[PDB]
C-alpha cells in the first residue's frame, strides 16, 4: 500500500477526489490510468481534489492516479505556428504530432513596475474607422465589447490578416465557440495566408468548463515565450463572458458561496491575472511587446453589467459596437462616445495624426446633428454642410469584408475627404470613387506612397493637391 | 521550538500544525524557505501570515504570494512578529511591495534599519486632537468650497485622464513646500501601466525626493492586496508619530481592499453576507481607517480613490466606506476640455467643514454667495440657448458675466505645469483668494477682460495680466 | 384667423405624436430595468435560501 | 459482478450499492426488474441512469420512470453501456419513447436489431465540412430572404393557429422529395393531445412514410424529458454516418429541455446558478448542438421552436440558446389573418 | 429613581450591521439579506425600556431618541421598516434641503408624531 500513487474515491460533473498522493505538490498535473490529464487543486488533510481536463465518463472510482512531477505546463515553439491544438497544447488538427523541445507555466507572475515601458508603436489593425479614431497601441489592452452578431470576429479576422508583412506573430483563441465556425475561421486564414504566422488554441462548447476556464491563459503563456524572446505578439480572447460563465460553473460546482449575479468574489481577479500579462517592455528587458483584444458579448447593449464593467476596469480602452446599423450591412458603427482608447493617441503616426482631430470633430458634429436636425427645410445655414460632409465621413468610413487598407491609402482618403475635395461628389459614388481613387494613387503617386511609408509624415500639400485634381479630372460622376 | 509543518494547501489558505504549547500568535509572519530535493519539486522562498486558531495545534493562514509547489508536510518557521516593515527617511524616494523589499532597481536595505509592525491598536480616545484644524492646501477651488482637514478622510472621484494625476502631484508639492510634510502614496490593486506612467512622471517632476510607494497592482494575490493599504499606513504612522509633522496618504483605489477581504473571507471558510461579502466587513474597514487620525504631535490627513461595483451606489462596499468620508471632490471632463486646470467641479464638491462656525462667518457667506451664482448661470444656462440671448433681463446678464468671471478665476497655475508651460505657478493662501472672490462678487473688476482670469494666482495676479492684454 | 385655427390643430396634432413615440421610447427602457430587477431579485432570493439550507 | 442493490429511495432519486471494483462507468443503464414474491409487493418494470460516484461504492442514479414499490435491496442489473436505441429503416414511420420501445400499436422491433448509444462524443475537428453551404428548401420565402445553411440551427418563432405543423410537414415533404433525406420529430416536453393532434394529421397527409418520431410527455420524470432530445439526435445521427444523406431534426421546444435540466440539476442537489438554473447550463446546451453539425459525407440541420420565459430576450435559457442559432423564422398573426400563406414574417426574419 | 432621563442611540444600524456579523461568526443559520431571525426582537428589547412610569412607581421617566441611516434616502429597507414599526413616530431629514442651507432640514409631511398634542403646552398647542 506505498501510497505517493493515488486511488479515485468521488467522481461527479468533471471533479473528482482521489486517497494518497502524499507527496504531490499544488497546481501538479495528475495523470489517470484512461490516459486523460487532470489538475489538483485542493490539498485536504487525507484526500486531494483533483480537475479532470477532460471526458470524464471513462473515470470510474478506484482507477489510479499518476503524478508527473510537472507544474501545469504547455508546450511552446516555432513548431506550433500555424498549428490548431487545445488549451494542453494537443494538436487537433492532425497532421501529425507538434515538434517542441520548450515548455512555460500557465501561472506566470506579470512583468513588474520597472520592467515595464510606455508604449509608442501603432498596430495598423487594416480598418479605417478604427485607425482613425481609436488608435491601437502595441502594448495596450484594449476591450472590444458589443451585442451578439456584431460582426467582432470578423473584425479580429480582418486585424490578423492585416499583419501580413508586420514581422507579428498572432495568436487566436475561441473560448465556446462553435467547431464549425472555428473551422471556417481556420479555413478562410489559411485562404488569405495568415496561417504562415498564427496560431489558434481552440477550445469549443462541448469541452468541459475546465479546458474553457484554461484555454486564454494557455493562449497567453504561449505568447509570452516570443515576447520575452524579443519579438511582437498580438493574442485575441473570443469571449471572456464565456470564460466567466465556465468559472462560474465550476465554482458553483466546488461548493463555493456566490456573489453578485451568481459569479464568485474572484472572477475579477481571475480576468486581471489574465489581462495583467499584456506589457510593453523595456529596452532592459528586450523591448518585446504583447498586446491583447478581449471580446465580451453583452445583452442588449447593458454596459451596466457585472462582467463588463470588471472588464472595462482593467483594460486601458474600449471599443463599442452598435447592433442598431448592423442590419445596414455596414460594418457595425463604433459609437463615438463609447469608445475611447486612453493609451492611444501616442500610436498613431504623424500623417494620420494631422487630420483625425477634424475628422473627429466632422463626425462628432454629425452625429448631433440628429433627425431632429433633419426635418422641413429651413436649415439653410452651415448646418446643410456639415449634414453633408457628415454624409460622406459615414460613408467613407463604410468597409468591406476581409480587405484592409493600408495606413498610407488611409490618411490620403482621408486628407482628401477632410479637404473638401469630396464635397461636391455625390453620395452614392464615395466607394467607387475611393476604389478608382486606390487604383489611380497605386499607378500614378507611388512616389507619395514612399514618402509617406518611409518618413512617416504627409508630402507637400500643393503636390497632394494637385494629385488629387488630377485624379477627379480623370473621374467621372455616374 | 516552535517549528510547524503543513497538513493542508488550498488555493491562498495554508494549514500549519505546530508543537504544543508553541501556537504563534494571531497576524504573526510565517516563513517557508525550502529547496528542491530532486526534479520532481520546485524551490519554494514563501510568507504566510497567521489568521485563526482551528484546534488541535492547528494554524489557517493566508499566503502572501502564490502557493504553486507546496506539498503537504513542509516545514514551517515562525518569525515571531507579525509583518515588519522598514521605516525612515530610507524609505524616501523608494518603491516597495507588500513585504517591503524594494521594488525599484536602487538596491536593498541594510538589516539593521528599524522596522515596525503592520497591526497596531488605534489610537486612544485621549491622544486624539480636540478641535478641528483645517489644512490649507494652496489651491483656490479645495480651500474656498471643500476646505480639507486635518486626520480626515477626503474621497476623490473622477475618470482617468481628467487630471487626478496632476492634482495629485500638486498636492504632495505644495504639502512637502508649505508645511514640510511628506506624503505616501499606495497603488492598492490597479493597473500596473497606470503604476509605471505616475512614478515616471513623480520622477521627472522632481517630487519622487520626498515621498515613498508601495505597489499592490491587480496582479497580485488577495494578502498583498489587503496589505498594502496597512504597509503605506505603517510607514505614514512612523513620520506622524516622531517628526511631528503632517502626512498624506493617497490610497489608490479602497475598494480592492475589501473586494480581496471578500475574496479571502470566502477560502477561510466563514458564512457570507449580503452580497457575499465577509462578515467582518464594517470592523475590517473600521480598524483601517481608524488610524489616520490627527493627534497632539502631527496628524495624516488621506486622499483615497474610490470605485463602485457594477454603478450600484447602495453596494455594502461603498456604504461601509462613505460613512467614514469627510469631503468630496469631483473632476468633470466638460471643465477639463473647456480648458480650467484645478479640473474640479465647484458644485459637485462638498465638505463637512463648510460652516461658519469652522472657516469662519466671511469665509461662509463668501463660499454661499459664489455657489449661489454659479447656481444661477447653470439654471440660467438653459434659456441662454432656447431663447438665446435675448429676453435677459439686466440682472441676468450682470450674474451671467459675474459667473463668468468667478468660473475662469477658479482655474489656478500649478508648480507641476511649469514644465510644459514656462510660467511657475503660485500658491494662493485663504485669506488671499477669499479677499479675491470678496472683491470680484463686489464688482470691482467687471470691466476687465474675462480672459485675464485663466491660471493666475492672487488678484493682483488679474490685475497685471489685464494690462498685459491692454 | 382661420389658417391659424389650421395651423394650431397641425401643431397639436405634431405634439400628441411627439408625446406618444416618447411614452413609447420610455417604455422600452423601463420594460428592460424591469426585467434586470426582476433577474437580480430571483438570483438573491434563491441564493439567501440556498445558504440557509447549506448553513445546517 | 453484474448484481447491485437500492439501498436509498428519495423521490425520483434512487442510489445503488455494487461490489467493489465492479461499479459502472458515468450515465450507464440500469435495469430492475422484479416480481412480486407475495402479495404484499408489486412488480416494477423501471430503467436507471447513472449520475454520479459517491463512493463507498455507491452509485447515484436518476430514475426514467414512477419509483413507487420500491424497496431497499431489490437487485438491479448493469447493462455496461448508456441507453441503446434502434437505429435504421425500421425506425421509420413508428413512435418512440426516450427508451427506444415503441409506442404505437405497430408492433415491437426485433431484439437483433442494431441499437447506439445515446451519449456520444460530437464529431472532432477533422470531421466537419470547411465551407458553408445553402440548403434549398423550395419556399420561397425562405430560399429568398432568411435562407437555412445546411448544419445550421434555425429558430421557430410563433404561437398556436399560426401554421407552424404545415410548415413544418411541408419542409419534411420538400426535404424528402428533392434530396431524398428522412427528418426526425423530437417532441420533448410536449402536451399528449397536441401530440396526437399531431401524428394523426402527419399520418393523413403522409408524410409519416419518411420520418422518425420521438415522445417525451410532461408526465415523464425529468430524465426522461432530458434524454428524449438525445435520443432523437441519436436516430439521426445514423442516418448522417451510414447512408450519408442530409437530415432535417426538429425539437418541439428547448426551453423544456433546459427546465429539465435544471429540474434535475435540483435533485441532485448542485447549488444553483444565476437565475436558479443549473450550474451546466451551458455545457449541456453545448453537448446537444454540437452534434448536429455537417461533415464530409452529410450532414444534420435542425429546426428548433422557442418560447421565451416572462418575454425577457436576456433570460439565461433564450440567451445561451440565441448563440447557436444561424438563422430565424418568424410567424405573423396579421399574415395568417391576411390571406398569406406560409405567413412569415419577411422583416422580423433574419439569417446569418 | 424618580428622575427624568434622555438617552441617544447615534446609529442603530451600525449596531444590526454588528450583531448580523456576530451571529454570523458564531454560525447561526441567516435570514432576510444574511440578518439573524431575531432582528427585530433585538431593537424591540431595547427600545420598549424607554417609559413614563406611572405614579405608583415614582413618577420617573425616559425618553429615546434612536438614530437610523438611510442609502439615498430609502426609506422602505428593512432595519428602516423594523425601526419605524417600532417607535411612536418618526423624523426625516431630507438632503436636498440640508444642501440649500436649512438646517434643520426637516420634512414637515413625512414626519409625523404619535403622541402630538399631550406633549405642547396649551399656548403652543393652539
Amino acid at each position: 500500500q506505498v501510497s505517493d500513487v493515488g486511488t479515485v474515491i468521488q467522481v461527479g460533473d468533471g471533479i473528482a477526489r482521489a486517497h494518497g498522493l502524499d507527496n504531490v505538490m499544488s497546481g501538479e498535473l495528475v495523470e489517470f490510468a484512461n490516459g486523460v490529464m487532470g489538475m489538483a487543486l485542493n490539498l485536504e488533510e487525507n484526500n486531494v481534489g483533483i480537475v479532470i481536463l477532460g471526458p470524464y465518463t471513462g473515470i470510474k472510482e478506484g482507477d489510479e492516479v499518476r503524478r508527473t512531477g510537472r507544474i501545469m505546463e504547455v508546450p511552446v515553439g516555432e513548431a506550433l505556428i500555424g498549428r490548431v491544438v487545445n488549451p494542453l497544447g494537443q494538436p487537433v488538427d492532425g497532421l501529425g504530432p507538434v515538434e517542441t523541445t520548450e515548455t512555460r507555466p500557465i501561472e506566470s507572475p506579470a512583468p513588474g513596475v520597472m520592467d515595464r515601458r510606455s508604449v509608442h508603436e501603432p498596430l495598423q489593425t487594416g480598418i479605417k474607422a478604427i485607425d482613425a479614431l481609436v488608435p491601437i497601441g502595441r502594448g495596450q489592452r484594449e476591450l472590444i465589447i458589443g451585442d451578439r452578431q456584431t460582426g467582432k470576429t470578423s473584425v479580429a479576422i480582418d486585424t490578423i490578416i492585416n499583419q501580413k508583412d508586420q514581422n507579428m506573430i498572432s495568436i487566436y483563441v475561441a473560448i465556446g465557440q462553435k467547431e464549425s465556425t472555428v473551422r471556417t475561421v481556420v479555413e478562410t486564414l489559411r485562404k488569405h495566408g495568415a496561417l504562415d504566422y498564427t496560431i489558434v488554441v481552440t477550445a469549443s462548447a462541448s469541452q468541459p468548463a475546465p479546458l474553457l476556464f484554461l484555454a486564454p491563459y494557455a493562449g497567453v503563456a504561449m505568447g509570452e515565450y516570443f515576447m520575452y524572446k524579443g519579438k511582437h505578439v498580438l493574442v485575441v480572447y473570443d469571449d471572456l463572458s464565456k470564460q466567466a460563465a465556465a468559472y462560474r460553473e465550476l465554482s458553483l460546482l466546488l461548493r463555493r458561496p456566490p456573489g453578485r449575479e451568481a459569479y464568485p468574489g474572484d472572477i475579477f481577479y481571475l480576468h486581471s491575472r489574465l489581462l495583467e500579462r499584456a506589457a510593453k517592455l523595456s529596452d532592459a528587458k528586450g523591448g518585446g511587446s504583447l498586446t491583447a483584444l478581449p471580446f465580451v458579448e453583452t445583452q442588449a447593449g447593458d454596459i451596466s453589467a457585472y462582467i463588463p464593467t470588471n472588464v472595462i476596469s482593467i483594460t486601458d480602452g474600449q471599443i463599442f459596437l452598435q447592433s442598431d446599423l448592423f442590419f445596414s450591412g455596414v460594418r457595425p458603427a463604433i459609437n463615438a462616445g463609447l469608445s475611447v482608447s486612453r493609451v492611444g493617441g501616442a500610436a498613431q503616426i504623424k500623417a494620420m495624426k494631422k487630420v483625425a482631430g477634424t475628422l473627429r470633430l466632422d463626425l462628432a458634429a454629425y452625429r448631433e446633428l440628429e433627425a431632429f436636425a433633419q426635418f422641413g427645410s429651413d436649415l439653410d445655414k452651415a448646418t446643410q454642410a456639415k449634414l453633408a460632409r457628415g454624409a460622406r465621413t459615414v460613408e467613407v468610413l463604410k468597409q468591406d469584408l476581409h480587405q484592409p487598407i493600408p495606413v498610407e491609402k488611409q490618411v490620403l482618403i482621408i486628407y482628401a475627404l477632410t479637404r473638401g475635395f469630396l464635397d461636391d461628389i455625390p453620395v452614392e459614388d464615395v466607394r467607387r470613387f475611393e476604389k478608382e481613387f486606390y487604383l489611380f494613387l497605386d499607378q500614378n503617386g507611388q512616389h507619395l506612397l514612399e514618402h509617406i511609408r518611409t518618413t512617416k509624415d504627409l508630402p507637400n500639400e500643393d503636390d497632394l493637391n494637385k494629385a488629387i485634381e488630377a485624379f477627379k479630372k480623370t473621374f467621372v460622376v455616374s | 521550538m516552535t517549528r510547524g509543518r503543513v497538513i493542508q494547501v488550498m488555493g491562498p489558505v495554508v494549514d500549519v500544525k505546530f508543537e504544543n504549547g508553541h501556537l504563534p500568535a494571531i497576524y504573526n509572519a510565517l516563513k517557508i524557505q525550502h529547496k528542491a530535493r530532486n526534479e520532481n519539486e520546485v524551490d519554494i522562498d514563501l510568507t504566510l501570515e497567521v489568521a485563526l486558531h482551528l484546534g488541535d495545534d492547528t494554524v489557517r493562514t493566508i499566503a502572501m504570494a502564490s502557493t504553486d509547489g507546496l506539498i503537504r508536510g513542509m516545514e514551517v518557521i515562525d518569525t515571531g512578529a507579525p509583518i515588519s516593515v522598514p521605516v525612515g527617511e530610507v524609505t524616501l524616494g523608494r518603491v516597495f511591495n507588500v513585504l517591503g523589499e524594494p521594488i525599484d532597481l536602487e538596491g536593498d536595505i541594510p538589516a539593521d534599519a528599524r522596522r515596525d509592525p503592520i497591526h497596531r491598536p488605534a489610537p486612544k480616545f485621549e491622544e486624539l486632537a480636540t478641535e478641528v484644524e483645517i489644512l490649507e492646501t494652496g489651491i483656490k477651488v479645495v480651500d474656498l468650497l471643500a476646505p480639507y482637514i486635518k486626520g480626515g478622510k477626503i474621497g476623490l472621484f473622477g475618470g482617468a485622464g481628467v487630471g487626478k494625476t496632476v492634482l495629485i502631484q500638486e498636492l504632495i508639492h505644495n504639502i512637502a513646500q508649505e508645511h514640510g510634510g511628506i506624503s505616501v502614496f499606495a497603488g492598492v490593486g490597479e493597473r500596473t501601466r497606470e503604476g509605471n506612467d505616475l512614478y515616471h512622471e513623480m520622477k521627472d517632476s522632481g517630487v519622487i525626493s520626498k515621498t515613498a510607494m508601495v505597489f499592490g497592482q491587480m496582479n497580485e494575490p488577495p494578502g498583498a492586496r489587503m496589505r498594502v493599504a496597512l504597509t503605506g499606513l505603517t510607514m505614514a504612522e512612523y513620520f506622524r508619530d516622531e517628526q511631528g509633522q503632517d502626512v498624506l496618504l493617497f490610497i489608490d483605489n479602497i475598494f480592492r481592499f475589501t473586494q480581496a477581504g471578500s475574496e479571502v473571507s470566502a477560502l477561510l471558510g466563514r458564512m457570507p453576507s449580503a452580497v457575499g461579502y465577509q462578515p467582518t466587513l464594517a470592523t475590517e474597514m473600521g480598524q483601517l481607517q481608524e488610524r489616520i487620525t490627527s493627534t497632539a504631535k502631527g496628524s495624516i490627513t488621506s486622499i483615497q480613490a474610490i470605485y463602485v461595483p457594477a454603478d450600484d451606489y447602495t453596494d455594502p462596499a461603498p456604504a461601509t466606506t462613505f460613512s467614514h468620508l469627510d469631503a468630496t471632490t469631483n473632476l468633470e471632463r466638460k471643465l477639463a476640455e473647456m480648458g480650467i486646470y484645478p479640473a474640479v467641479d465647484p458644485l459637485a464638491s462638498t465638505s463637512r467643514a463648510l460652516a461658519p462656525e469652522i472657516v469662519g462667518e466671511e469665509h461662509y457667506q463668501v463660499a454661499r454667495k459664489v455657489q449661489q451664482t454659479l447656481q444661477r448661470y447653470k439654471e440660467l444656462q438653459d434659456i441662454i440657448a432656447i431663447l438665446g440671448m435675448d429676453e435677459l433681463s439686466d440682472e441676468d446678464k450682470l450674474v451671467v458675466h459675474r459667473a463668468r468671471r468667478i468660473q475662469f478665476f477658479l482655474s489656478q497655475n500649478f508648480h507641476v505645469a511649469e514644465q510644459f508651460t514656462g510660467q511657475p505657478g503660485s500658491y494662493v493662501p485663504v485669506k488671499e483668494t477669499v479677499r479675491g472672490f470678496k472683491e470680484i462678487l463686489e464688482g470691482k473688476y467687471d470691466h476687465l477682460p474675462e480672459d485675464a482670469f485663466r491660471l493666475v494666482g492672487r488678484i493682483e495676479e488679474v490685475v497685471e495680466k489685464a494690462k498685459a492684454m491692454g | 384667423l382661420l389658417d391659424a385655427k389650421a395651423s394650431e390643430h397641425a401643431a397639436r396634432m405634431t405634439a400628441m405624436k411627439n408625446a406618444t413615440d416618447n411614452a413609447n421610447e420610455l417604455i422600452r427602457t423601463l420594460t428592460l430595468s424591469y426585467n434586470r430587477a426582476r433577474q437580480a431579485a430571483i438570483t438573491q432570493e434563491i441564493t439567501e435560501i440556498v445558504a440557509g439550507a447549506n448553513a445546517l
